[PDB]
């Protein structure tokens, strides 16, 4: 941070995989892309300084 | 809506309107004709010389009565309302008329309208209390010295604008009737141009009860019955709310008091409201309504106190302080957890449970007094963890109810 | 005021009144006629022989709809609300209906009424959890063994009064409609006459979620489409407050919970209110309200703990002990003054300033701490007084900065 706002994170699962150029024949990867339900959990965030602020 | 808040609801000085004060009230007097029924004669001037009529007074005669309501009633300048005293009286005698208000007010105009000639010597009193103490304001006489032991047409010293002057000006007759009284305290005062910052004058206007005594009067001819008479009384003012109430209303026990806004208390808005003990009470000014402000407990008390040095040493900012500073909170703002507890950081600064205890592991933690800064409980030996419950790297838990975790070689 | 407290406010067992529980709520089911719009034929017995009528079911036809509201709406004995299932289904298949609760209860009445014939094989379930685990309650079938592996009309053994019996009772037709099933969980149970002291029954009544599955229904013909149908349901109960709340109200997050009185907490009064831990939580009895009880801190602490051995060795009297004893206090009740301070014996036993510093005479006293009980500083030979400053009778002050007081020869 920056970005303090409007941060842009564009995860591309396709990045870095050596055999991604032939994904049409990557069944384990064709399973890695299989997804029905999604969950997102956080615990940690940065600090600064150092209820003045109500961090949220 | 409320003149105490502007178009954008900004708290602004709201004031009772300027109205005549002595309109319709009643007065206890020194004496009055008609008990027993009294007489009085009336002379009139014709062109250059005189012609004399004569009349009588029965108080038991309604139209020949002259009640004090005639001074306070709506006086028609064509159907006058003249009160009269008994006759055969003159200086030296206290010719005093009474008035009790019951609420503090601010006054600007004082006018009179006579059914008798204008005398020479008279004085003023007032009461900044409820009819107990009395102080004068100005004097009027030809012999300010022989009568009042005063100089005529004194000067208004800047260092004491509370001077009480006396003069013979406009003590003349004519008018023999229909006397014209127009007195402005602010005339002659060099510091009258901004009344909002003239407290001595704002004290010069301070008055609760009023007393007026009369003295010397003209004899012309020179058989005679001398008296005094007056058709009405008008005095304008606004109800004293220190700029903290736009008006004044009666109490549950019939008492006209300010609807004290600006966090103010007292029938005149003289003090702050209860718990409004963050900084002392002040009066609304044109720039700022110098409002009162409550103490903070962040929702943790109903009573509070105050100290000025706090506001003084705050760089003139604040001095409020809790009373019974509750909800496991403490401080002038009930703004921190007392000994034993820490801050429930998840909650806001004013949450009822904004304070958190130390629920430290009665075995793995060494006490229930964790540092109020971090929720870190007193972990004993190489044991770590928030409540100090688990074992650490190289620490195996034991069922010993003393030392669970033990190093490994 | 509160039926939780007797004539003189004596704490007595208070329970939310006996009410139907499943009145008006929504129910998700396994299936229902009308998707796609379904038909259904209706037979009626006339004297001795048969007559077969027939109708259809679209849920999109409100009058031909049969929502689960038909199960929960009020049963007008003159406007019944018959829900119906889809057809062509029977054992072996789960015929399951759902229920979303949110407060734990104990139940007495469960009433039913049929729009369909009464089948033969059925069972009961329950869940003391929030929709995760599920356990049965009783069985009902003619073939208790081949279908349910059950004995028919077993006895309720005292050693397991939580028996789950099976019977063919009321699994018969007639009744072909409006069938009545009389089930009392208390039937057969030897310890039902004193339920307040029947914890297994106090557990046998414990239930949070409920499940019901069907397999077998009667066949009669011997084309037709066979179904399941019901007009309404009644189940009476009281909100589980352990005798510690006279009713149940919503939570701040819209959750109907007991207004747990008697210093109890939890949606069911299952736990005590915070800082009520001298003797454990118990259920109100007719003899004793078996309430919660706080620790004594003499107005000097807000946290406390407990040990069983404490109450155990107390002859069953008390075991509370306070934490973080402020006001320079300390002890199980914060009931003595710490090192450096002493006890203001004149001041009350729980007063905020019961402790005073050991202001020991830096010359006349030797230690820094005085009698934490009395306040006696180290009085030197002829010096007396609590902090030991003065000379005694026959002792003269000297300018010696070590021994000021000297006896007389
Ligand atoms: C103060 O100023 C007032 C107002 O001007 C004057 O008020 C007078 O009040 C008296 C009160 O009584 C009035 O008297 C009235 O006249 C009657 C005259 O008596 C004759 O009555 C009839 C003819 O009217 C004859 O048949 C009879 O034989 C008498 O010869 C009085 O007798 C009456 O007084 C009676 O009335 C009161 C109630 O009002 C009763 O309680 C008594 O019984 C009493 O006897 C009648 O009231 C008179 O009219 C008023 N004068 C006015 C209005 O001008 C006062 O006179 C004045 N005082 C002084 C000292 O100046
Ligand atoms: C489940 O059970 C219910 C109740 O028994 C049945 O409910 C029917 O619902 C339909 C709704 O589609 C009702 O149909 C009604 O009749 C019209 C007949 O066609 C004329 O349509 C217009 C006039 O409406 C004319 O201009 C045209 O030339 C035809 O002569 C239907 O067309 C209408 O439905 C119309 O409404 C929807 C919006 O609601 C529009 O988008 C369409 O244009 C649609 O055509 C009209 O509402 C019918 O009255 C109901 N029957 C009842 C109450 O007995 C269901 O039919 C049943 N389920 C199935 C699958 O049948
Ligand atoms: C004239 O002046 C005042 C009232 O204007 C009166 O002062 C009195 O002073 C004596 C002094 O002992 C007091 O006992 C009285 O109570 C005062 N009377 C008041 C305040 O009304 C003075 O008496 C007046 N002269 C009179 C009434 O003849
Ligand atoms: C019929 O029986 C039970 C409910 O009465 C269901 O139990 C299933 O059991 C299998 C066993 O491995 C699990 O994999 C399933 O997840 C269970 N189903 C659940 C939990 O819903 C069974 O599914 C039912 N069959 C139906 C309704 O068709
Ligand atoms: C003046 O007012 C009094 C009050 O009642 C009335 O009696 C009198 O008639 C009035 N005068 C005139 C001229 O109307
Ligand atoms: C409590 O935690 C703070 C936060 O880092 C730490 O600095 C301090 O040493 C700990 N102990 C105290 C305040 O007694
Ligand atoms: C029962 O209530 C429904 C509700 O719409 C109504 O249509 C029906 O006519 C009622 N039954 C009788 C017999 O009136
Ligand atoms: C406190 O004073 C009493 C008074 O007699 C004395 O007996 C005791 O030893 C003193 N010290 C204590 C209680 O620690």
């Amino acid at each position: 941070v920056r970005p303090l706002s409007g941060g842009l994170i564009a995860f591309s699962t396709l990045d870095g995989r050596p055999t991604a150029h032939d994904f049409d024949n990557s069944p384990v990867l064709q399973d890695w892309v299989t997804a029905t339900d999604i969950k997102v959990t956080f615990s940690r965030l940065h600090t600064f300084g150092d209820a003045r602020d109500s961090y949220f | 809506p409320d003149p105490c808040y502007d178009e954008h609801g900004l708290p602004r000085r709201c004031i009772p309107d300027f109205v005549n004060s002595a309109f319709g009230k009643e007065v206890k007097v020194s004496s009055t004709c008609g008990k027993p029924p009294s007489r009085y004669c009336v002379v009139t001037e014709k062109g250059e010389e005189q012609v004399r009529s004569c009349h009588l007074c029965n108080a038991s005669d309604p139209k020949r009565a002259h009640p004090p309501s005639f001074l306070t009633d709506l006086n028609n300048p064509h159907n006058l309302t003249c009160w009269q005293s008994d006759s055969y009286v003159q200086y030296p005698h206290n010719v005093t008329l009474t008035l009790s208000l019951g609420k503090k007010f601010e006054v600007t105009y004082v006018s009179l309208q006579f059914c008798s000639p204008r005398p020479e010597s008279m004085a003023i009193y007032k009461s900044m209390d409820y009819g107990k103490t009395w102080v004068p304001f100005q004097f009027y006489s030809t012999q300010c010295r022989k009568m009042y032991n005063k100089p005529s047409r004194a000067a208004i010293t800047k260092q004491n604008e509370q001077e009480a002057i006396c003069t013979d000006s406009h003590t003349d007759v004519r008018p023999l009737s229909g006397g014209l009284i127009a007195f402005s305290t602010l005339d002659g005062r060099p510091t009258a141009h901004d009344f909002d910052n003239s407290p001595v004058l704002q004290d010069w206007v301070t008055a609760t009860d009023i007393k007026v005594t009369f003295s010397r009067l003209h004899t012309f001819g020179d058989r005679d019955s001398y008296f005094y008479a007056v058709s009405d009384l008008q005095v304008g003012g606004r109800c004293k709310c220190n700029g903290h109430a736009s008006r004044c209303v009666r109490d549950r026990d019939d008492n006209l008091v300010c609807d004290c806004k600006h966090n103010t208390a007292g029938p005149e808005c003289d003090r702050c409201k209860p718990f409004h003990y963050d900084r002392p009470w002040q009066r609304a000014t044109a720039r700022e309504a110098n409002e009162c402000v409550a103490c903070n407990c962040n929702l943790h008390a109903r009573r509070c106190r105050f100290n000025m040095e706090l506001y003084k040493l705050s760089g003139r900012k604040s001095g409020g302080v809790c009373l019974n500073c509750r909800h496991n909170t403490a401080g002038r703002h009930c703004h921190y957890c007392k000994e034993g507890f820490y801050r429930d950081l998840s909650k806001p600064i004013s949450h009822r449970k904004a304070c958190k205890e130390c629920d430290c592991h009665p075995v793995g933690a060494a006490g229930q007094t964790c540092n109020q800064t971090t929720g870190q409980c007193p972990c004993k030996d190489g044991v770590t963890g928030i409540t100090c419950n688990r074992c650490a790297k190289g620490y195996q838990q034991s069922r010993s109810p003393i030392a669970p975790c033990i190093k490994i070689p």
